[PDB]
């Protein structure tokens, strides 16, 4: 009774909240039930009470992310009374729905499409599941459908749509979806439909990446975790089925009077299976030691990956061209775990993990910076350096140092607050007094006055190479600690070198050759040969005064590919672009669209076109463009960006 | 407890509104759907577990029939 109460309360509610809020709601309900002396089993997971092993395996085959939030979302999607409204900014939910309902020929549609109504009627006539990708522009014809305003006349189950009557089929089901995660719906909407929130949060991506690396790495121990699942699903299953077989074989009751009770052998088999399951529960206690170890070893990796992806997400603020989808970061992850040449000759788990995290940081930077302005590469490198600094255990947080390094200018001074040190300018004096507020830099004025090598160093061409040891500390600092201290010294002292010195800082954290790939010319051959999907367009966004046509034309020439290049200036250009794309999607040739920034709306329509299209393996759509905010955000998110 | 669950959902929505995050109205239709889902889950879990409980109960006196045979 209590179990079903909690499970139903979680199914009906909690369909819109994130993982933490769902957990808090479940905890509050459980605490109240305990207060009321209602017995509910605590050991079970809500994701397991409402789900079966076979349906879970089908979901896994249907590319359901291993996230617990996504598991609960799938459970809510299977069992419902009001038609779901899927809020998936990531886009995984649409793929999962189509894979799950492919056998039932699910049809995609959008509200903006005029044929939608007709398709709806077909979905009402043949009882086929239907998906709508855009419901922000609601058309209220579903109000009778959502309310289930059925009429049972004769043998007919009938509904009123507009001024027409359409017969219902029980096999019919509709699935509303929104890509926008921040849209607000009117109260009637949140009453008619249940919500299935698919937004990726910090804990969500942490768990998803943890499970991904658990499956990919330690494949033998991945099979050990699978065996953890088996003992619940096979050893327990074998135990119970052998119990029922014993019961049936004894239920035969053959040979009356005669001693046919040879069921004792099956009793021994029952005891063997029961002891096997109990010892496998003890092995799950070992899992609280061993599989917990396999999880906690990769926990820093998943934490750093969640931090990386949300750093990419918040990178959208500093420029309108820095739009990275979750699928791009998942492709980065898959290229790190799989198809990684650096893992071919390494078998030890610890070395594989360290190499994987290093390749993660390196490939993430090398993929992001390719579509990122040269003045900002150091910023993203510094962000990744801070992420890895947080990842490292022995190294201190350096929270105060970075806080000062970012917010020194906000500290208010006075004319008397500057002692006017000889050899130091007024602004340099302000920087000195502001930086002296820190404890490790308290004696900075004394060192400044006492030192004599200061005069040469301050006016040196490259002071950052030979920053003197001014700051006084009780214990020796880490090399990265020395790097951040010297970074603060450079910022206060010679801010012009700051940028350059920042490079050294990242070289102290992420290796000397971290940005070393940025300096070579962009090797387009391997970029387009692999690691980019034929569906995904290659965006070449160049600042005004530069054309990227030559690089990719040479790319096509050297690979012996007949490329069709079309400029986008008029409706005839639109027709030629569409014809070329329709030829090349099946033939396999490469296609090129120049100056697509001239037509933003047509760019949106083109993005919608590539969304529902499976092209040939050799298909490559290049879009050469100018960097202006008129370019649609969806095309930027749905394509690989090159600057 | 069901009433408390509805009130707790209302309180959580109000707290999220106070914190400035997006909140979504919890109508009494949500309560109706919750009660219907409680009915469905309780009925299905009972129709499985109590059905096999009937099987187990028949087996419980099957052992007594075997005891009768042993006494014979």
């Amino acid at each position: 009774a209590g179990d079903c109460l909690l499970s139903a309360a979680f199914i009906a509610y909690a369909g819109y909240f994130d993982q933490q809020m769902r957990q808090n709601l479940f905890t509050t309900w459980s605490h109240h039930l305990q207060q009321a002396n209602i017995q509910f089993r605590t050991d079970i997971a809500r994701t397991e009470y409402l789900s079966n092993a076979d349906e879970r395996l089908r979901w896994q085959a249907s590319s359901l992310p291993a996230d617990d939030l996504c598991t609960e979302n799938a459970i809510m999607l299977k069992r419902f009374n009001r038609y779901p409204l899927i809020i998936d900014p990531s886009g995984q939910a649409t793929e999962f729905i189509m894979n799950e309902y492919k056998d039932r020929k699910i049809t995609r549609t959008s509200f903006l499409d005029d044929a939608f109504r007709k398709n709806l009627e077909s979905a009402l006539r043949f009882g086929n599941p239907l998906l709508v990708q855009d419901v922000e522009s609601y058309d209220p014809v579903l109000n009778p459908v959502l309310n289930r305003e059925v009429r049972r006349t004769g043998g007919r189950v009938l509904i009123t749509l507009g001024d027409q009557d359409i017969d219902l089929s029980p096999s019919f089901v509709i699935f509303l979806s929104t890509r926008d995660p921040t849209v607000e719906f009117p109260p009637d909407l949140c009453s008619r439909v249940t919500f299935v929130n698919f937004t990726v949060t910090r804990s969500s991506l942490q768990s998803q990446c943890l499970n991904e690396v658990l499956k990919a790495e330690r494949p033998d121990v991945d099979e050990k975790r699978s065996d953890l699942l088996k003992l619940q699903g096979e050893f327990q299953l074998r135990l119970r089925q052998l119990e029922k077989s014993l019961l049936q074989a004894l239920n035969e009751v053959k040979g009356r009077i005669l001693d046919d009770d040879t069921i004792i052998t099956t009793l021994e088999n029952l005891k063997r299976e029961a002891a096997e399951v109990t010892r496998k529960v003890e092995e799950t206690d070992i899992v609280m030691q061993e599989v917990e170890t396999v999880s906690q070893q990769y926990l820093p990796l998943s934490t750093a990956c969640s931090s990386i992806y949300f750093t990419m997400e918040s990178l959208k603020q500093i420029h309108f061209l820095y739009q990275y989808s979750l699928q791009f970061f998942l492709d980065i992850y898959h290229n790190v775990l799989y198809e990684n040449p650096n893992l071919k000759g390494v078998t030890d788990h610890t070395q594989r993990l360290s190499i994987i995290t290093k390749d993660l940081f390196q490939v993430a930077f090398n993929r992001v910076a390719r579509g990122m302005l040269h003045q900002d590469h150091i910023t993203f490198a510094m962000l990744l350096a801070r992420i890895k600094l947080k990842g490292t255990v022995g190294e201190p947080t350096y929270d105060a140092e970075f806080q000062h390094f970012l917010r020194g200018n906000e500290i208010v001074l006075s004319a008397g607050s500057t002692p006017r040190i000889q050899g130091l300018t007024v602004e340099q004096a302000e920087a000195v007094v502001r930086l002296s507020c820190l404890p490790a830099f308290k004696d900075l004025i004394a060192k400044v006055q006492a030192d004599e090598q200061f005069g040469i160093w301050l006016d040196s061409s490259s002071p950052e190479q030979t920053v003197p040891y001014l700051w006084s500390e009780e214990t020796p600092a880490t090399p990265i600690g020395q790097a951040i201290h010297r970074l603060l010294l450079i910022q206060a002292f010679r801010p012009d070198r700051l940028l350059a010195m920042a490079h050294m800082f990242v070289s102290t954290n992420l290796g000397e050759s971290f940005m070393s790939i940025m300096e070579q010319p962009l090797d387009l051959t391997h970029i387009v040969g692999t690691e980019v999907k034929p569906n995904t367009p290659v965006l070449m966004c160049s600042v005004p005064g530069y054309d990227a046509s030559g690089h990719v034309e040479d790319l096509a020439a050297e690979q012996n590919t007949q490329i069709t290049s079309i400029a986008i200036g008029s409706a005839e250009g639109f027709n030629q672009a569409d014809k070329a794309i329709n030829t090349a999607v099946k033939s396999g040739r490469w296609v090129m669209l120049k100056n697509v920034h001239l037509a933003p709306g047509w760019l949106m329509q083109l993005e919608k076109k590539l969304h529902s299209l499976q092209p040939h393996a050799c298909f490559r759509l290049f879009l050469t463009m100018e960097i202006n905010p008129k370019v649609p955000v969806n095309l930027l998110r749905a394509g690989r960006i090159f600057v | 407890s069901c009433v408390f669950v509805h009130q707790t959902l209302h309180q959580a929505n109000a707290r999220l509104a106070k914190r400035g995050g997006r909140t979504m109205a919890i109508t009494p239709r949500h309560y109706l759907d919750f009660i219907n889902h409680y009915a469905n889950l309780f009925h299905e879990k009972r129709s499985e577990l109590e059905e096999q409980q009937m099987h187990l109960n028949v087996g419980l006196r099957k052992i007594k029939e075997t005891v009768d045979q042993v006494e014979e």
